[PDB]
């Protein structure tokens, strides 16, 4: 007979997992908690739901199950089901589903002095309240509350791990170099943690875990930031094109039916919060409009241009500012049947002129649309992007 | 403790679950119902499906779990698992997708006094007949009946905590806000046992959807290709293209059309607004494509071919054009000579009775360019603010 | 409480894995009684209904029977369902791997034996689509309870009755029930269906069927789908009054129109099942028409051709002008300058040759345009007549005289 | 009456074997746990969620002194089959499972041998996480690993090792996954190239901690790009061969800006379809999403080139002037290189000065026509040579990817099942 | 009732369901095994899983679980739960999602000639490598392994109940049709355990495809617009609009290509005939664009810079068809020059077209003698 299994039947001869280790009746049992994140798995904007995978430090004090080590051929420590001891309902409370608690349920290891020690494994899927502002140049701030379902503070004291060493205790995420999956779509800027009570109720307390994550923004840019780009080239494009080629209509359409294909493509990964609009939405949203008044805006220089003296008459005041102010700032600077066929050329000489003044204004006004179109564009493309690069997390975590 | 391990030691010895905690069998068990509301996890309106984060406390007092804490060092309040004691059997009536009655079980809290207060935690996803006539400016009354399922009133009793959910702890949802919630409890005689009322607590929480993200992500487009419906009356005939612009606004609005279909439920108790708009949208394309057709069609008459009507060329000649003042429209040798004359002549007639054709056309063009321009605001800016002006 | 005295007396000596036949050759009558709390859903995808149901079993256990007298007038016990012999009711045609019920709630044990459990369930239940006639359809699924264990020399499955009047149809609560929104329900009965296959040790022989028979309430399909596909396929026509001359664009819109039409065949097949059995009537609309709006095409290119060719190119017959110009408008509504001189009459000569290939294809286009609206028109209203005719039958069973209503 | 009956008492019941306790004489010896891994069939890998889903078989061996009898002694009983939950069993666990699915799928019956041999080879569907290297796909090859650990004992107190096989009399580990060709589907998608396992001790831990020993078994798999080749490279080299051809359209049709705008149009999908089916990861851009961003950009070029020529064609006298030297440059310089009472008789005279300069103005435009033809053509013989060169460039950079001929960096031994190292 | 509960409690008194019902441990338990197909639920082509609903029956003799029915009132015949006694260890082999053995664990029949019949429902979820070749119209063969997975054919050796599995309550599928099904059982030695042969049943059920839906859906718009393609030819270039409908024609084909690519598994094992259809209709759509490009090139050649060579105006205009006042007149006579000029070249153009229609339509006409 092995001298494990003598101890194991004197250590919980009457032990009683339901019973929390108080040695006299008003103790506290002292719980360190901490955690150990190997992969990040998922962050799902859509659900706003951060799925990680965890170990649970969990450590604390059972003075039952103490013994001589001497008296059992020098067993300083034993590994145990996790289900024969005592241990804290220590859950997470942030949880987006309904899972609370740990997923592997290993063994607790508890020594001769009577300090058990349990690192479960555990998937979890907590909630994160995504800041859709800045979406796709984000830093999201998502936090794990761990504390024990049950016991209060009257019953529980929760504190932090300690290091490897006893030496000091770790305020912070622990990263295995060894067991850990660098997430490719996030950069993990600050991993800390603290412990957080509550104003009004002088019983809760919960140690929260922290994660900063930046976004790195590829596959966003690329697929896109860049077509849309391209496309608003075209709609300024559009007022290069001659009226007399019939292609104003279709490349301007086009382009416009292109920004809301992309926009609506993009509709499946942004979050549906209503709180504000993201960043990438808001710049689809200016590329939109700006296509959409350069559609009007070729509309109304295609009438321009067919307009006719048999047709419309040109008011004084156009004629006078367009033909006279813009070119200087736009650089745009320009035997009786015999008789009768004689008169008839002339007529249509006279007639063409006219036809030439709708024509040149229409030139000119969709010169001024393409100097126009073009500073907009680049300062508003500019503008939209150059605070996209500032939204950066802050340099303290605040904890 | 040892104290407490003789103590529950003692509690569970004679102590069987399955029998209701009544000092006599005539007696009633009364539960206090509590909901606390911690998140509105989702609102599935195509599966009409509300899923909530919620704690359901419980009080009741148990005769058979008191003690005196003078027996066991002062102890006045233990933990004891939920699978040891007898326990209300709580059922969710309106479930959907999900548990009718608590499967976490977790701990209650026992004092001294036999008084049990247990807070289990559950994800409530319930029926919520959603009403779609005002999608996205739509409030929704989502409700959540709990009931005993096989005690009467005169067994196991149920009262609510507050007249209202607990939303101390509640996290906002950033897609809906809560106008408003409370909780109604109901005597119900079922036509399974009709002698005897059985108890039910219902919560209903009416909650306003915060309509920016479906505004940006699909009205104001709907607005855009709209504005360009109407637009497509000021593009000369002359330049083509017409159809080009008609037909892409179509397509968008077909897309769109799609897409809105994807998010509203089949159900046909209301037609959405934001359906009727795009039907109304929908039917305004056309028009404006009909009418279109027809003012190409007018615009390439042929002047030997067709004659124009003299009633139509008295209107759209004299009296249309002086109406509106904001437009800028108007208001061998001698033998072969003798050829050429004749053949320029017959082709200024000609060219003169075209452009009438056309001028009629442009004319048309102006009077439905302002109509449809009219009637395409009033159709939205006058309609949507019905539902705005609440 | 006495209730504790009198639930371990009657547990004491008591096993659920013993059916309570009280001698050999003694069949236990189940009897199943279905409440429909709420129609979840139908999923034409998977072919699921997934209904809200309260499923009251009743039967006798002898073993579980007391005095009243010897325990202070008890006559009623709530027992958990987990330490009783069940009758092991399962749905059979369950789409997932749910058999039993959802809840497992206590069953309520009267002082003569009698068992009466009312668990509440989640059921998906397995019907084939019919799709001939979506959306304007009307569907027949079935619930199948059977004996998962015990075959009809061992239970007796039974409808439930009320006062000596079989309960023969689902039964719908006044206070607990909700409409769907989207399906009707027409009829609802029930019945006691054997196989003739099996012989009565099969635990297959005997069967309890709720039928559930559902109209769609087309409504929303007509405003949403169907509308805005035949103002589409309308618009089809109008390429019969746009010129032929570089401009109007008829091959433009007719393509436009055949592309929007795919689009809508797209949503279509999004929205109905896979069945692969028969093509859906507005699938079968959407075909007719993309036929159509593709002959328009090709005659609309036809009438591109013939109007635009010239006597440089091709040659006017005097047959064809003469037959078309004369029968067609008839039928339907309508030093020296000689050098000089000799060439401009070429142009009119030439120029008056295409003007007849003009005329004829005016007289194509008019010709063809009643053609393809009357083609259009008909399909139009045939197909969604056929919808509009689909009628759920009178009875429950066509040939049954019976209505199975309460 | 059967005997195993008897011997199972004796052993379990008789014995009071306890599967709490480690199959250990003293508390500071160590049990050995020989481990392997059969992969029965690849399932999937999905890109999207970057995970591995693999069918395998997992083979553990151990000793158990407790199990141990005599066999004459029980009628020449030779083997018997256990419970795992009436025996010790050593719980190894796979570490980076992407789902909540740590232990084996079945737990099927142990064999022990009357010398306390026991082995298990229960099933196992897993889940784990692979990231994805998305630089070449589609002409990629994947690394994933599955890493099997013991979370309920420490190094002091377990050791895991890789299992060994004999052969002619000598033994060596097992340093591969072993794939058994009676059962074993090949993936039809993704080839195995290597398939190496490895004994993992991580100094810088201490052996009384759990994370100081690992098995890792490794799959690098090259995927086979037919079907995506087929499916999605050759509809946009033949679409992208339109936008090439949308320089020789001539001006007087309305269509050169149309069918560039299309292609483009078409590309833009099959970017987004591209976008799809790959993780939103931001290591690297893939090669056809490098393809498909330089034919947009080159498409884009073409729309603004034949939006320059559709300017200069329509120019006329009336707007524009023909400027001396972009008329010899554009007329002569390019094409050579790209080989391409009495008044009735004044009322005459005044027809045909409008005549003459109707001439003239034809000529004029006449010129700009011929403009926009050179400038086609000059477009048309520099642009198509850099979208050939392009589209031959990348498509040959991915088709000449293949995995290394070794699976690790500095390691010269090919775990290959054919050449074990130590026999 | 009181036999029966005696029964139970005599029969499990002593009983310990580890060990395996022999009377010697040198014997073997002879097995029945046959699979009762319900329901087709699903077949995953891209995942490449068939989920079906089954019954596993399993018949088998336990010499310990035998009783006189003189003894007991006369019963012979009782129900007993499955975790009560000893269970064959069978495991679908080819498991790809879900689980390997039996886990709903309903009760079995049991006689007092010791006969155990248990016939447990499952869903299996089982690989099938999906043939993608004649996609539609294409059968698919797919198969589940079932075996003993822990003891070798001395100790538990299985037996097909028939050579067929049995499909008598079987529902119609409605997307497929069962064209055959059949069971095989084999012997095999696995890497593991060569010195001894273990015992498995596999059940192959080849079903084929009812095309109607995918037809409908896919098959008929790709093939109007193959129809639309040939028109392109006879629509004149002086129309402009052959540019317009020829790329929307590719568009829409190309859109059809990646729904057909999207319904199809990513593996490369084969080709599918209608990838390989679209893919040829493709390339078609493309020359045909590219002649079109020709065609309006030419139909616009400037009669002036270009002047047509030789031997291409002899071909295609004999060959395939029999198949102040003296400057005015010198203008018109250089027009009318040039106007010739411009006619050749449009006649050219035209009869490219013609003959690039009869191409077509010879294409159309052969495939409805492939019909
Ligand atoms: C000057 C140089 C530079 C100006 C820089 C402005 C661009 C950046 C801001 C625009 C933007 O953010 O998009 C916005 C619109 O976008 C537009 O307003 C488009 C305007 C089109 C210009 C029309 C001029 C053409 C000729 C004239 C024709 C006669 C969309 O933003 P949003 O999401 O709708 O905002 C709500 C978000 N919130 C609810 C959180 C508050």
């Amino acid at each position: 007979s092995v001298m494990e299994d003598t101890l194991l039947s004197v250590l919980f001869e009457t032990y009683n997992p339901k019973v929390r280790p108080a040695q006299t009746v008003g103790d506290k049992v002292t719980v360190r908690v901490g955690l150990t994140l190997t992969n990040l798995l998922i962050l799902n904007e859509k659900i706003e739901e951060m799925t990680t995978n965890v170990f649970l430090n969990l450590a604390w004090t059972d003075y039952r199950l103490q013994w001589d080590p001497a008296a059992y051929e020098g067993i300083k420590d034993l590994r145990i089901p996790s289900s024969d001891v005592w241990q804290p309902d220590i859950v997470l409370m942030n949880n987006n589903d309904g899972s609370f608690e740990i997923t592997l349920h290993v063994n607790v290891l508890v020594q001769h002095t009577g300090a058990v020690s349990w690192q479960p494994s555990a998937i979890y899927r907590s909630s994160c309240t995504i800041k859709v502002m800045y979406f796709p140049f984000d830093w999201q701030n998502c936090t794990m509350v761990f504390k024990s379902y049950t016991y209060d503070t009257s019953e529980v004291t929760l504190q932090h791990a300690l290091d490897a060493k006893g030496e000091r205790e770790v305020k912070e995420i622990v990263i295995n170099k060894d067991a850990f999956t660098e997430n490719g779509q996030w950069s993990i800027e600050h991993k800390p943690s603290r412990k957080n009570w509550r104003s009004d109720d002088p019983s809760y307390e919960d140690v929260t875990f922290y994660l900063i994550i930046q976004r790195k923004p590829l596959f966003y840019i690329v697929y896109t930031i860049i077509p849309c780009i391209l496309i608003s080239i075209l709609a300024i494009l559009v007022f290069y094109l001659p009226p007399d080629a019939g292609e104003k209509m279709s490349l301007s359409i086009s382009a416009l039916l292109a920004v809301t294909v992309f926009l609506l493509l993009l509709a499946d990964k942004v979050p549906e919060t209503s709180l504000s609009v993201p960043i990438i939405i808001r710049y689809l949203m200016f590329i939109m409009i700006l296509v959409a008044f350069s559609v009007i805006l070729s509309v109304v220089v295609l009438n321009l241009h067919h307009r006719s003296p048999n047709t419309h008459t040109m008011p004084n005041w156009i004629r006078q500012i367009f033909i006279e102010t813009l070119p200087p700032f736009l650089w745009i600077q320009r035997v009786e049947a015999i008789k009768y066929i004689a008169e008839q050329l002339e007529s249509a000489s006279e007639f063409d002129d006219l036809k030439k003044d709708w024509q040149y204004v229409a030139m000119v006004a969709d010169r001024l649309f393409l100097y126009v179109f073009f500073v907009i564009c680049s300062i508003g493309t500019f503008s939209i992007f150059l605070d996209a690069s500032h939204n950066v997390p802050p340099d303290n975590p605040f904890a | 403790s040892e104290h407490e391990t003789r103590l529950v030691a003692n509690l569970l010895e004679n102590y069987n679950k399955v029998i209701r905690p009544v000092e006599h069998h005539t007696h009633f068990v009364d539960i206090t119902v509590g909901l606390q509301l911690i998140q509105l996890i989702s609102v599935d309106e195509v599966n009409q499906i509300v899923e909530t984060n919620v704690r359901l406390r419980q009080q009741w007092i148990d005769v058979r779990l008191r003690w005196n804490p003078a027996d066991y060092g002062g102890i006045k309040k233990i933990r004891l698992p939920s699978d040891d004691v007898w326990l209300p059997d709580l059922v969710l009536y309106n479930n959907a997708d999900g548990d009718f009655a608590i499967v976490h079980m977790t701990k209650l809290l026992l004092d001294y006094t036999g008084k049990i207060m247990w807070t289990p935690p559950a994800i409530f996803k319930s029926y919520c007949e959603i009403i779609v006539t005002h999608f996205p400016f739509d409030q929704q009354n989502c409700t959540m009946k709990l009931g005993i399922w096989t005690y009467d009133g005169t067994k196991v009793s149920i009262s609510p905590e507050s007249d209202r959910p607990d939303l101390s702890t509640f996290m906002e949802s950033g897609e809906w806000v809560m106008k408003d919630y409370r909780g109604w409890k109901h005597w119900v005689y079922y036509t399974c046992c009709p002698d005897t009322p059985y108890l039910d607590i219902t919560y209903h929480f009416i909650m306003q959807r915060i309509p920016l993200y479906f505004v940006v992500n699909v009205i104001i487009p709907c607005l855009l290709f709209s504005f360009l419906t109407g637009l497509v009356f000021y593009l000369p005939t002359d330049s083509g293209e017409k159809m080009t612009l008609s037909i892409s606004v179509l397509l968008s609005l077909t897309v769109f059309l799609l897409v809105i279909v994807e998010l509203i439920p089949s159900t046909s108790s209301a037609v959405p607004l934001i359906g009727k708009y795009m039907l109304f949208t929908m039917i305004f394309v056309i028009s404006s494509i009909i009418i279109t057709v027809v003012v190409i069609n007018t615009h390439h008459r042929s002047p030997s071919t067709h004659t124009m009507p003299q009633w139509v060329r008295k209107i759209f000649i004299d009296t249309i054009p002086n109406v509106m003042f904001f437009s800028t429209m108007k208001r061998s040798a001698i033998e072969g000579v003798k050829y050429i004359a004749e053949h320029m002549k017959s082709d200024e007639e000609s060219s003169n009775a075209a452009e009438e054709w056309k001028y009629v056309a442009m004319v048309i063009d102006h009077i439905l360019l302002c109509v449809f321009m009219l009637i395409c605001i009033i159709g939205t800016v006058s309609v949507f603010a019905g539902r705005l002006i609440e | 409480n006495e209730e504790g005295r009198l639930i371990e007396k009657l547990l004491g000596d008591y096993d659920k894995r013993i059916i309570p036949a009280k001698t050999l050759d003694h069949i236990i009558d189940v009897t199943l009684k279905l409440t429909l709390t709420n129609l979840i859903s139908l999923n034409e995808k998977e072919e699921a209904l997934t209904t809200n149901v309260w499923i009251e079993i009743q039967w006798n256990d002898y073993r579980l029977s007391w005095n009243t007298s010897e325990y202070e007038g008890i006559d009623l016990v709530r027992i958990p369902s987990e330490l009783l012999w069940l009758p092991d009711v399962v749905l059979e045609n369950n789409v997932d791997g749910q058999f039993e019920v959802a809840y497992y709630a206590n069953v309520l044990v009267y002082n003569d034996g009698s068992m009466y459990w009312l668990p509440p369930a989640i059921y998906r239940s397995t019907c084939p689509i019919a799709v001939t006639y979506f959306p304007f359809d009307w569907q027949n699924c079935s619930l199948v309870f059977r004996s998962q264990t015990y075959n009809a020399h061992e239970v007796n499955l039974q409808l439930s009755a009320e006062e000596g009047e079989a309960v023969e149809w689902i039964h719908i609560d006044p206070e607990d029930f909700t409409e769907n929104g989207e399906w009707t329900i027409r009829h609802r009965p029930a019945k006691k269906n054997y196989n003739w296959q099996l012989t009565k040790d099969d635990t297959d022989f005997q069967e309890i069927i709720f039928f559930l028979i559902i109209q769609r309430k087309p409504l929303f399909y007509i405003i949403n789908i169907i509308a805005p596909c035949v103002l589409i396929s309308s618009l089809v026509v109008l390429v019969y009054f746009l010129p032929a001359q570089a401009g109007g664009q008829k091959c433009t819109l007719s393509i436009s129109v055949l592309l929007a039409q795919t689009i809508f065949l797209f949503l279509i097949a999004q929205k109905v099942p896979e069945t692969s059995l028969n093509v859906p009537l507005i699938g079968k609309y959407l075909i007719f028409v993309m036929f159509v709006s593709m002959l328009i095409v090709m005659n609309c290119v036809i009438v591109l051709n013939v109007s635009l060719r010239t006597p440089n190119t091709h040659s006017l017959s005097e047959k064809i002008k003469h037959l078309f110009l004369g029968f067609l408008p008839k039928y339907l509504g309508m030093e020296a300058c000689n050098f000089i001189a000799k060439s401009t009459k070429e142009q009119n000569d030439s120029g008056s040759e295409n003007e007849n290939w003009v005329l004829i294809g005016k007289v194509i286009d008019k010709a063809c345009f009643w053609i393809a609206l009357l083609l259009f028109s008909i399909g139009t209203l045939a197909i969604f007549l056929t919808g509009h005719f689909n009628q759920v039958p009178e009875f429950p069973f066509p040939g049954d005289p019976r209505k199975y209503v309460p | 009456v059967n005997e195993e009956e008897r011997l199972i008492n004796d052993l379990l019941i008789v014995n009071k074997y306890n599967k709490h306790v480690r199959p250990v004489k003293h508390n500071n010896e160590v049990v050995n746990i020989a481990l392997s891994l059969t992969l029965s069939n690849l399932i999937s890998l999905k890109e999207t969620d970057e995970t591995l889903t693999s069918n395998v078989w997992m083979d553990h061996a151990w000793y158990d002194h407790r199990l141990t009898w005599n066999a004459s002694e029980y009628s020449d009983i030779s083997i018997l089959r256990l419970p795992p939950e009436l025996v010790w069993i050593p719980d190894i666990v796979l570490q980076n499972n992407n789902d909540g699915q740590y232990h084996v799928a079945y737990f099927c019956n142990v064999l022990v041998r009357p010398n306390g041999y026991v082995t298990w080879l229960p099933p196992a569907i897993f889940r784990s996480s692979c990231p994805i290297n998305v630089l070449y796909f589609p002409f990629d090859w994947q690394n994933c690993s599955l890493k099997f650990t013991a979370l309920n004992y420490d190094a002091n107190e377990i050791t895991m090792d890789l299992m060994t096989d004999t052969i002619d009399g000598k033994d060596y580990p097992i340093e591969w996954i072993i794939i058994d060709p009676e059962a074993f589907t090949e993936n039809g998608e993704w080839e195995i190239i290597h398939k190496p396992a490895k004994k993992n001790i991580y100094p810088d831990k201490f052996p009384n901690g759990t994370n100081y020993q690992d098995v890792t078994f490794y799959l690098i798999i090259r995927r086979k790009p037919l079907f995506y080749v087929i499916n999605f490279i050759t509809p946009c080299v033949l679409i992208s061969f339109l936008a090439s051809l949308a320089f020789y359209l001539p001006a007087e049709s309305g269509e050169k800006m149309s069918t560039a705008i299309s292609v483009l149009l078409a590309q833009a999908v099959f970017l987004l379809l591209t976008s799809q089916r790959l993780p939103e990861t931001a290591l690297a851009v893939p090669l056809i999403g490098k393809y498909l961003m330089f034919i947009m950009s080159l498409v884009t070029g073409v729309i603004v080139n034949c939006g320059i020529v559709l300017n200069f064609h329509f120019r006329t006298p009336s707007t524009h002037v023909l400027s001396t030297r972009v008329k010899q440059i554009f007329l002569e310089k390019l094409p050579r290189i790209l080989h391409m009472i009495k008044s009735g008789i004044d009322s005459t005279n005044y027809i045909v000065k409008q005549i003459k300069e109707k001439n003239a103005y034809d000529e004029e435009v006449g010129n700009w026509n011929l403009v926009g033809q050179t400038i086609d053509r000059l477009s048309m013989f520099i642009i198509t040579p850099v979208m050939v060169l392009g589209t031959i460039f990348i498509f040959v950079m991915g088709n000449f990817n293949h995995p290394p001929a070794k699976p690790f960096e500095g390691d010269p031994f090919d775990y290959s099942s054919d050449h074990p190292r130590c026999a």
